[PDB]
């Protein structure tokens, strides 16, 4: 009965979840429980597969490796985790499940049924057709959590979570969420936001208090993975590794001039997959890479380069967000400006030249941003227009100066 | 269809911590822990009423030496943030004397929210004995709630970039006024 | 390039089959047009599987056995095929071809054309309930053409095929079309049509004529068969046997009386099923069975208990059809009546008693029938009604008198 | 939804083919081909417009011994199909005589066809002759059509059960009038 036991746990966990909203980690519940009936059934040689057939939908399926148990309950079990993915928003992972219980239908000759799952199908890929072009589907942002204070947390002391939030849920409200939180279950002044994303210390922490630690990543893909996740989709469903970036300078640290600012970038490996039965979950293992100076200010163009290339290669183009960023390349108010970098790294380490490459696509990219900016504009603006291709030119000359080229 | 992208220009005097907190919100990143950018402008997707929005934030120098270029930047825009710090009896001041003077000017029926910042200043001791010695003390929500009804801003609203607190709200109700 | 020629022969055929309304033989066509490039591109590498996979499509693929063929030329025939199956009413077999499909386009993240197929699918299956009830779908009719006379038919002296006819051709209309089209090519006089549904021994025949012998015919299943096919389209799809019932007594013969009457059930097998890439099919083999007089009267009664049954059991009973069937076995006028089986065979070889055993539930079934219809009258009727209740009574009382029982 | 069950009534004189061209027709054999049945009555799916329907054809004795009993099968008719042989003057006689005036009794307003039966028997030589010897021809459709038109039938088709000829146009035509 361990694995009815199971069923009733993850059961459990699944209504809690969708009470809370968090429907994603109820259809992995549902999920589950589905992987582990069908275990059973093909274990008794009636099913012809379990585990391993919802590896696709989820790697996490490892961990679940009665006439209470039969092909009817599966055939519900799979009915809901196919409705259970659909409220999740996890349109494109439908038809893994459908494909298992087609040819059971299809056996039975249920035609109302086939009928039923094939319009749900149809209506799954005019949603993901959908929501891939107006970018409507919004399954959650990612933050690691990390408590500190023995006499507080107990066991929960210096663990490390990655914690998946609803929809856009941004650090201002879940760092404010876990504040209260535990302010209200320690009292405010014993409990204190560690903001410092770095490593901490517990040796230079005060025993008096329950401190928190929360820091906002996004999913990592090395080159590899990047080509295999070809969509946004691929890029948000069984995630394992995340990242963040964190200033230093070698005086320690954080945040300098140009000259001085190197940059780590964390690499986080969670013991799960997400989406998983839970919102939160242990990191197994991290690790991390540091930038140069020259480094990043060569990472940092680039990201430019590609952002106004984007902007400029759409089907209709975004004009307000074009001229966001455009401004905030060639009319810099506030800000060092882009030059800053070629000033500090490009007057007279031979990646010096990479540098300078960027700096070349830049040019040419805010060229790009121009023109397309010209055919846009509603003559209201033309003067602001005027303005920046005069920036533009201005900014040109200078980085010639200093690249002795055209451009 | 495709996601709409509101412009929101933003403006106040420049020491008031501004762009410190447009930079913390949109890199979703406390304020000592953003790598610095030399770009000026953000971007960033709120969720408001279950629906997603870009929210472009248009930066702006709230020095003298750009009172000429900064209007540039004011055709098209969808709503304005006028900032000033709550520990800061000057910002205030500007808030009436120069920033909403100059955006009515400009754009007369484009909506504007006042927005207070670094509340989490309020607390502090060393800030409030220096304002003490010029017979001052930080500005309450209540009298900036006042300059907002009497200035017709849309409403007030004020954070700590360095808490977190009232952030979020700040830009959904940005986003709120521009609808 | 005889890939290329067989599959320009099959596209000619199907265009053919098209503007004569012949769907279902332009659908096989794409269907083996499919099969040969899946073939050929399997061995390739290119493709996981050739002419078997559309086997369960049809068993006739077997026949089947350039960079003008490629990847993409086998997604757009394989497109063609589910319209094609669409067009002739063969939904079931929709899925068969998707099926091969759907990987690649999963594959390609090629998500509008899933979703265009998962509709064709949900349609699909939406037609079948529909058609399921209303009976709508009519997949035509079948008869046995043979034709006479080596003068004037050549090579095709003698030869027996199946002819698949549209929707539900008659005898009156295929034998008169193709009385016609033959008085046509040799002459009113010189064309006699066979009426004669037994084997025709040539030596009979005038050679100064050209003969043409036309006999409906309908397909045929085995025990066995009617439990794999479980439905009316199950029984419509590939089908290889066909079967009619033909009088004869052994005086020699055809129609009798009771006493003396035979039938022979005659079962042909053609060298393939249908449908298939052309609407007529060579008999490849044939054999017969005859029945007794008593044989025949327990044949005749049961197919009258059942068709009493069947019209009682059903969820909306359809009453002109009940009285009409119901009318013609307790109130004949014309015929006989099913008395005169009791007289000639149950009046004091023991399936004597299988006779006895039909006749008990023939007596039920009427019962039940008038039960059925004395709620279904609308008063105007009633008498009627009141007759054939009394006709019922009058008739159970005479198959007491002989088989001196109860009922 | 479900297919819909047109009634037909056929009556008309005892030797005149009737129930031979209903058996041929709806059991699609030749009138020689088919296995007697000691059963009444006939149900045929045809297709009319594009759409299939059910036509029950209901038989009747033409016989005199019947008079009585034939007439409780009117009730709920749908059509009529009034049978008379082409070769057999009395039977033509019938339908003016007996036939419709009986159907019409009882049901007013249904619609019947006039159907002439063994149209092959015309082109018979022994049938002309035995004909002739009483001074008669075999009806012409002429004939027919006229006394279709007379007795106010909504029309008159013809066929013989033997060649096949005219056989399933007096189905569809059955079915038109019904509908």
């Amino acid at each position: 009965s361990t694995p009815e036991l199971r069923k009733t746990w993850l059961d459990s966990m699944a209504r809690i979840h969708v009470k809370n909203g968090d429907l994603s980690e109820a259809a992995m519940c549902y999920v589950h429980v589905t992987a582990l009936v069908a275990e059973y059934l093909t274990r008794k040689g009636v099913f012809r597969q379990g585990c391993t057939a919802f590896r696709v939908i989820t790697p996490n399926i490892d961990e679940e490796a009665d006439v209470h148990f039969n092909e009817d309950v599966l055939m519900e079990l799979l009915e809901q985790c196919a409705d259970g993915l659909w409220k999740a928003e996890r349109y494109e992972l439908i038809a893994d499940i459908y494909k298992l219980i087609i040819p059971i239908y299809e056996k039975r000759r249920d035609f109302e049924r086939l009928a039923h799952l094939y319009d749900t199908l149809h209506r799954a890929y005019s949603k993901v057709t959908e929501v891939m072009h107006s970018g409507r589907r919004l399954l959650g942002t990612y933050f690691r959590v990390a408590f500190f204070g023995q006499g507080f947390f107990e066991d929960e002391d210096g663990k490390e979570y990655i914690y998946k939030e609803p929809k856009l849920t941004p650090l201002s409200e879940i760092s404010q969420r876990l504040l209260k939180l535990y302010s209200d279950k320690f009292g405010s002044e014993n409990v204190k936001m560690i903001q410092d994303s770095g490593k901490v210390n517990p040796k230079d922490l005060d025993s008096k208090y329950a401190y928190i630690q929360v820091t906002h990543v996004i999913p990592f893909f090395d080159e590899k993975e990047l080509q295999e996740r070809k969509t946004e989709f691929e890029r948000s469903h069984n995630i394992r590794r995340f990242m963040f970036e964190m200033p230093f300078t070698q005086t320690g640290k954080r945040q300098g001039g140009v000259e001085e600012q190197c940059k780590r970038r964390t690499i986080l490996t969670a013991i799960h997959c997400f989406p998983y039965v839970k919102k939160r979950i242990p990191v197994m293992y991290q690790h991390h890479t540091d930038l140069n100076p020259i480094e990043v200010a060569i990472d940092e163009m680039s990201k430019k380069v590609a952002e106004l290339r984007q902007l400029c290669s759409s089907a209709e183009v975004d004009m307000i967000k074009l001229q966001l960023k455009l401004q905030g390349s060639v009319s810099v108010q506030v800000n060092a400006g882009p030059l800053a970098y070629a000033r500090a790294f490009l007057d007279d380490d031979n990646k010096v030249k990479l540098l300078k490459e960027v700096f070349r696509q830049f040019v040419e990219a805010c060229g790009q941003a121009l023109a397309v900016n010209e055919r846009l504009i509603k003559e209201d603006q033309l003067e602001y227009q005027e303005e920046m291709k005069a920036n533009y030119r201005e900014m040109a000359k200078e980085l010639s100066e200093i690249m002795h080229e055209q451009l | 269809s495709h996601m709409q992208t509101i412009k929101c220009v933003v403006v106040g005097d420049g020491a008031v911590g501004k762009t410190c907190l447009l930079i913390s919100y949109t890199t979703n990143k406390f304020p000592s822990e953003y790598v610095p950018t030399v770009f000026d402008n953000y971007a960033v997707t709120v969720m408001i009423g279950g629906e997603p929005y870009t929210l472009g934030l248009f930066d702006t120098a709230g020095q003298e030496d750009y009172d000429r270029l900064r209007p540039l930047s004011y055709p098209q825009t969808d709503v304005f943030l006028v900032c000033f710090s709550v520990v800061s009896p000057s910002s205030f001041e500007n808030v009436k004397e120069k920033w909403v003077p100059e955006i009515t000017h400009h754009c007369p029926k484009t909506p504007f929210l006042l927005v207070g910042t670094q509340i989490d200043l309020r607390d502090d001791p060393s800030t409030i004995e220096k304002l003490a010695k010029n017979k001052q003390k930080p500005i309450t929500p209540e009298t900036a709630e006042k300059l907002a009804r009497d200035l017709k801003a849309v409403k007030y609203v004020e954070c700590s970039a360095l808490t977190q607190k009232g952030l979020k709200n700040v830009f959904d109700e940005a986003i709120l006024a521009a609808l």
